[PDB]
């Protein structure tokens, strides 16, 4: 009963979107969609209509010390603005100049990322990754990294100063880089049917329409070091971080040193 | 000297730690921390009040034996 | 009702390490005159008539 | 057996709810001096033993950081008070007793 | 990496003050630690501003502190927190020792052996300091206390003399007081320095005597601001004496020139020498008071020897506990003692504070710690 | 030496004069305050209290 109450309150017809891609004529799925899901109640269920309040974001910590794992596991995220906030595109400019990192990666020393360049030269972990994970209204951004026990200090703290030099010291040059690797993954990314009906299916709910490769283009253009500088410190400088470790974390910072490197004494 | 990351082995402990611009500094300051001191003394008022005490007794003795040796008597 | 004070001092004086220190340096200024001017006006009306700057009058010439 | 073996237990009900350290929830081998003996016993428990004398110490110092106290409920009872370490630390005592008396000779 | 980290100097001082793991849980007692190393900054800042006008000779070494007072900008300022100085350095030393005793902090004998030769050099410190001014107390003070190495059996004179320079507390006696009263502050402040390096080898102890490894915390910022706020209580506690009472602890004899024709009639030390000053009139044999005088402070160095409980913290040992608060009620008690004349029956009462006070150390508390591990059942 | 002669290191400089200058600022008002400075002071409103 549980889960027959779960599917006809959610499983309703405003609430779906039949997507597709590939070698077809949008006639014929507009045919079938009459065919097939036209016995499917919508528009006026009951007065039982659910709607998504907004989400609290609490600066916190939660720390699993488990010194039987090999290898530490640590998240640290800010708040993100939500799906249909424009400083997502500079936002996501801004991580690709951080980028990410894994012990099989073939350039080291002479990546472009400082952080992946310090984290390969001194070998402060096997791997990192910046996100910026979006839900309606809030989201995550952040990075995620895994390390042996000693280095937990040392990612951390090139990891809190690249967010800072980019808050406060962003260049133009690495900003066209962010550009161009976004470019790169966003055509790379809708290469194939499921990816491009996914990304169909999933705008339609999110932001109500399908936003063409051509308009994300035009935002991308749009970013320069001044908007990396002016968006990073909207959600970075001076901001309670949400921190989350798990394995050999005795070497995790404290919170408040934590939250202390989210501004610089210098700036 | 001793270094985080060297210290001890810990195992299967969760810690929950809320960030200090989101909590109070002094929360229930005068509910909570009044009954607290009250527990506290009389957990601890029966070791250190005797013997403050028993000076307290021989201060007063030796100075009151003190100043009636020094005046006169009829003898 | 717009933003508090508090929310306003921030983002205006306090976000910048560089604004929180002009900030402080100011407000030491003021608060050095504020404070000594107010703390000696309280010391004399407690001592009044007793300290020579109030029987100072009577030996101009 | 008697009534006055019941006396003694009785001070020593007294002076272990008086001691204090049941009140932070530790046990009496929780609260022992860390000598070379004391390292080796603990080093010697098995993992579980182990991992709740750590996390007992660590509520401890936790509640001592407060200057709290568990409530009664869940103070540390004289009868239930297992000695877990008493085994270990007699061996590590035996051993070094040993050697102790070869060097003798 | 981190340039805090590797560089040679900010390492040392970020080993120490900063990434230093701390117990979670170390109460208020632990903040004398950094408040003796404030007050002994405190009196050389001070003191070095007084040897700017100070001189060392009888003519004009009391009026030299005179002219301080009154002339200089500001000098009673510097002084009365130099004279009232040394007193919180007394309260936080005793405070600062008694946190040993009852924590069993003594257990790291390097640490504390070192800490008792800090005590004795900082009260060799305070006793040519009182010296200086030249009042009646600094050199009837001087007097009676120099006077106890002539029970020395075989040496005791020629000992004596070579201190004084002489045959009595004169000239050269006042000026290499000041020439030690000022090398001292910086040999002690070097002990202070390996004082510290003996402790940051094993890490604080804490109130339950238990070891704390699993749970630690940095120095910074938790116990910056813990000893900032417990320094701004000293700083209270320091003008609160300069401000309102700056001759409360001192004796009116010292602003009388020196003399030594007459005698004052009451000759007391300041208040953190009136129970060593008790303990040396109780007994009546003059080599005897100098040995119980001397042991009265060495007698800190058997206490890690006469240590019997299984359980290195008093929290958890009530008959302790309450023999601990006998030995700071009986020091009260030879500290009232001190300040009284030798007369009935005060020297009854100081010669029993005396024994209760040796006999606490060396046989009642070492006792108390093995009928507590019986009721235990180990 | 020439190392830094480039657009990026002139766009780094761009970034930290508004720093920069608050810092001289702070500096500067922190020595007028610091000793009383009466030529800078005395063109203050409500620090005239000097009564010359
Ligand atoms: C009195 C002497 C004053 C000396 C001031 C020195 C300032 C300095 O070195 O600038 C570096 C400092 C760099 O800090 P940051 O910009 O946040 O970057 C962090 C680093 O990446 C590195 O960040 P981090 O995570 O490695 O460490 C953060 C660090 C941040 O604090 C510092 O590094 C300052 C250096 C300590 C100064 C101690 C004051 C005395 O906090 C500390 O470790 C200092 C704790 C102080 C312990 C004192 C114990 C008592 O910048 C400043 O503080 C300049 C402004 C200072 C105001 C001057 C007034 C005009
Ligand atoms: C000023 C002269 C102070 C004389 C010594 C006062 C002793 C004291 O408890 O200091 C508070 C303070 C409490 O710090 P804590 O780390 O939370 O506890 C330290 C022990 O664990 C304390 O051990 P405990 O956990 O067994 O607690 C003993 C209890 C002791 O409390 C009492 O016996 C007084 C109860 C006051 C009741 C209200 C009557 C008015 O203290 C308290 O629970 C908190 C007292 C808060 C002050 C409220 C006064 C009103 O300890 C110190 O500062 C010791 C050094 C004070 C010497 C200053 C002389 C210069
Ligand atoms: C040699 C020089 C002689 C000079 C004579 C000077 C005159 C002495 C004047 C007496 C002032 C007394 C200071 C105030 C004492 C407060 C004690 C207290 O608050 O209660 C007992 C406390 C209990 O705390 P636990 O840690 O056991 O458990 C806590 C769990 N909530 O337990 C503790 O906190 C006790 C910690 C130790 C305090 C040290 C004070 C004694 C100073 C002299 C010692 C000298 C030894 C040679
Ligand atoms: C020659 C003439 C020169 C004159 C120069 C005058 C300059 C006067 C001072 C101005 C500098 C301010 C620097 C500053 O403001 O950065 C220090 C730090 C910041 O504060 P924060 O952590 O809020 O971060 C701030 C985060 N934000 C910026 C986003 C809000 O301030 C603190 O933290 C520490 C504050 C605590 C004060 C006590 C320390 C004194 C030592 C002990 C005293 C008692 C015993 C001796
Ligand atoms: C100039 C004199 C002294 C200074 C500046 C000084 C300073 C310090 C400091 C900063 C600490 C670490 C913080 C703290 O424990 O509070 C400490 C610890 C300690 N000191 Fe001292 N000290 C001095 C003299 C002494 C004396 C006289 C003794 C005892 C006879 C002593 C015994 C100890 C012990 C045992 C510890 C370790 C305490 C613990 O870890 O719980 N020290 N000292
Ligand atoms: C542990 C450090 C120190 C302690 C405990 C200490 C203690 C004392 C005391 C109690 C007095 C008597 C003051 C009076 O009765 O008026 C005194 C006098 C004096 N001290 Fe120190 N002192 C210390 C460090 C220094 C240093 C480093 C110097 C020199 C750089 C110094 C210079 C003087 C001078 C010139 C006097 C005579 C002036 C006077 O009596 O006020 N002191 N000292
Ligand atoms: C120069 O005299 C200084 C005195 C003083 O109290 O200085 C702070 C003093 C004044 C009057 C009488 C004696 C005085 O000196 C002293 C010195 C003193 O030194 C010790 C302190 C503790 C333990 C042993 C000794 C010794 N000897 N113990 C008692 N009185
Ligand atoms: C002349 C002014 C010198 C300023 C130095 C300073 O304040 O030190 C830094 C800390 C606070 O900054 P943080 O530790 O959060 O680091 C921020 C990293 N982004 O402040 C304190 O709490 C330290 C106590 C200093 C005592 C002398
Ligand atoms: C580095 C040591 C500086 C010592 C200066 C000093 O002691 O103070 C003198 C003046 C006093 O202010 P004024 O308005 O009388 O001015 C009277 C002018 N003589 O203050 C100043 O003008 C500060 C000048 C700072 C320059 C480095």
């Amino acid at each position: 009963a549980d889960l027959t109450e779960y599917l006809s309150r959610h499983y309703k017809a405003p609430r779906m979107v039949l997507a597709a891609a590939g070698g077809l004529e949008h006639r014929q799925l507009l045919d079938l969609a009459q065919k097939h899901f036209s016995g499917l109640s919508g528009t006026y269920d009951e007065d039982a209509v659910p709607t998504l309040s907004p989400c609290r974001f609490t600066g916190s910590q939660i720390c699993h010390r488990e010194d039987g794992l090999p290898l530490a596991h640590v998240a640290i995220a800010v708040e993100g603005p939500g799906w249909a906030h424009p400083d997502n595109v500079a936002l996501q400019v801004a991580n690709a100049i951080i980028g990410h990192y894994d012990c099989t990666y073939g350039g080291g020393a002479h990546l472009s990322s400082p952080l992946a360049s310090i984290a390969a030269t001194n070998k402060l972990c096997q791997s990192f990754q910046t996100f910026n994970i979006c839900y309606a209204d809030t989201g995550l951004l952040g990075a995620h990294f895994v390390c042996d026990h000693m280095s937990i200090d040392d990612m951390m703290f090139v990891l809190q100063g690249q967010w800072m030099r980019l808050c406060t010291s962003a260049t133009e040059s690495e900003v066209l880089r962010g550009k161009n690797l976004l470019r790169n993954a966003l055509v790379s990314h809708l290469d194939g049917t499921t990816p491009v009906c996914e990304d169909i299916g999933r705008s339609l709910l999110t932001y109500g329409r399908r936003i063409p490769l051509a308009e994300w283009e035009s935002r991308i253009a749009e970013v320069d070091a001044r908007v990396v500088r002016e968006v990073c410190s909207k959600y970075f400088y001076d901001q309670c971080p949400a921190v989350a470790g798990f394995g050999p974390i005795e070497q995790l910072p404290d919170y408040n040193r934590i939250r202390s490197g989210m501004f610089w004494l210098r700036f | 000297g001793r270094q985080f990351g060297h210290l001890t082995r810990v195992r299967h402990v969760i810690t929950y730690s809320l960030s200090p611009f989101e909590q109070r500094a002094f929360p229930h300051y005068f509910s909570k921390g009044i009954p607290n001191v009250l527990r506290r003394t009389r957990a601890c008022i029966l070791r250190v009040a005797p013997p403050f005490v028993a000076f307290y007794l021989v201060y007063t003795w030796g100075t009151q034996e003190f100043e009636k040796s020094k005046r006169k008597n009829p003898a | 009702v717009a933003p508090t004070l508090t929310a306003r001092l921030y983002s205006l004086l306090f976000r910048r390490t560089s604004t929180f220190a002009l900030t402080i340096v100011v407000g030491a200024l003021f608060f050095e005159r504020a404070f000594d001017q107010g703390a000696d006006a309280i010391y004399e009306h407690i001592n009044e008539g007793k300290l020579w700057k109030h029987i100072k009058h009577k030996y101009e010439n | 057996v008697s009534a006055s073996s019941r006396w003694l237990e009785g001070i020593r009900k007294w002076y272990y709810n008086a001691a204090g350290f049941n009140k932070l929830g530790l046990m009496r081998d929780d609260t022992i001096h860390e000598n070379d003996d004391v390292k080796e016993a603990i080093r010697r428990l098995p993992e579980n033993l182990y991992n709740d004398r750590v996390f007992r110490i660590k509520r401890a110092l936790d509640l001592s950081m407060r200057q709290q106290i568990l409530p009664k409920e869940q103070w540390t009872k004289y009868e239930e008070d297992k000695s877990y370490l008493e085994p270990y630390l007699k061996e590590v005592i035996r051993e070094r007793k040993e050697r102790e008396e070869w060097a003798k000779k | 990496t981190n340039i805090r980290k590797s560089h040679p100097l900010m390492k040392i001082v970020n080993n120490a003050f900063i990434d230093l793991p701390a117990p979670s849980n170390i109460s208020s007692w632990w903040n004398f630690g950094s408040l003796l190393g404030i007050c002994l900054i405190l009196q050389i800042l001070t003191g070095l501003f007084l040897a700017m006008h100070y001189t060392s000779d009888t003519t004009t070494a009391f009026s030299s502190v005179t002219h301080i007072c009154r002339d200089v900008n500001y000098g009673w300022i510097i002084r009365y927190m130099h004279a009232n100085g040394a007193s919180m350095f007394f309260i936080c030393l005793y405070m600062h020792v008694g946190r040993g005793l009852y924590y069993g902090s003594y257990t790291f004998l390097e640490t504390w052996n070192i800490g008792v030769i800090l005590l004795l050099t900082v009260m060799a410190t305070a006793f040519m300091g009182y010296v200086l001014p030249w009042g009646q107390m600094s050199f009837w003070g001087a007097t009676v206390i120099t006077n106890l190495l002539s029970a020395i059996p075989y040496i005791g004179t020629n000992l004596v003399e070579w201190i004084w320079g002489g045959f009595s507390v004169d000239k050269a006696t006042l000026t290499r007081f000041f020439a030690f009263h000022f090398i001292l502050p910086f040999i002690i402040m070097a002990i202070a320095m390996v004082h510290l390096l003996f402790l940051h080898e094993t890490g604080s102890n804490n109130p339950t005597g238990i070891s704390s490894d699993v749970d630690k915390i940095p120095f910074h910022p938790y116990y910056t601001i813990k000893d900032i706020l417990g320094a701004l209580l000293l700083i209270l506690a320091l003008m609160l004496l300069v401000l309102f009472a700056p001759d409360l602890l001192g004796d009116p004899d010292n602003y009388t020139p020196a003399n030594p024709l007459n005698t004052p009639p009451h000759i007391k030390p300041e208040w953190y020498f009136l129970f060593a000053y008790a303990i040396l009139r109780s007994i009546p044999n003059k080599l005897g008071g100098v040995l119980a005088l001397a042991f009265s402070i060495l007698i800190l160095a058997l206490i890690p020897l006469l240590h019997t409980s299984k359980q290195r913290s008093m929290m958890f040992r009530p008959l302790s506990q309450c023999l601990f608060w006998a030995l700071v009620a009986d020091l009260l008690t030879l500290t009232w003692i001190g300040g009284q004349p030798v007369e009935h029956p005060y020297i009854t009462i100081g010669q029993l504070a005396s024994v209760l006070y040796f006999l606490l150390i060396l046989v009642l508390m070492p006792t108390a710690g093995t009928i507590e591990n019986k009721l235990l059942k180990w | 030496l020439t190392r830094f002669l480039g657009p990026r290191y002139r766009q780094l400089a761009r970034n930290w004069v508004p720093t920069a200058s608050l810092w001289g600022a702070v500096g500067a008002v922190g020595l007028v305050w610091a000793t009383d400075w009466r030529l800078i002071l005395d063109w203050v409103p409500y620090i005239n209290g000097k009564f010359k």
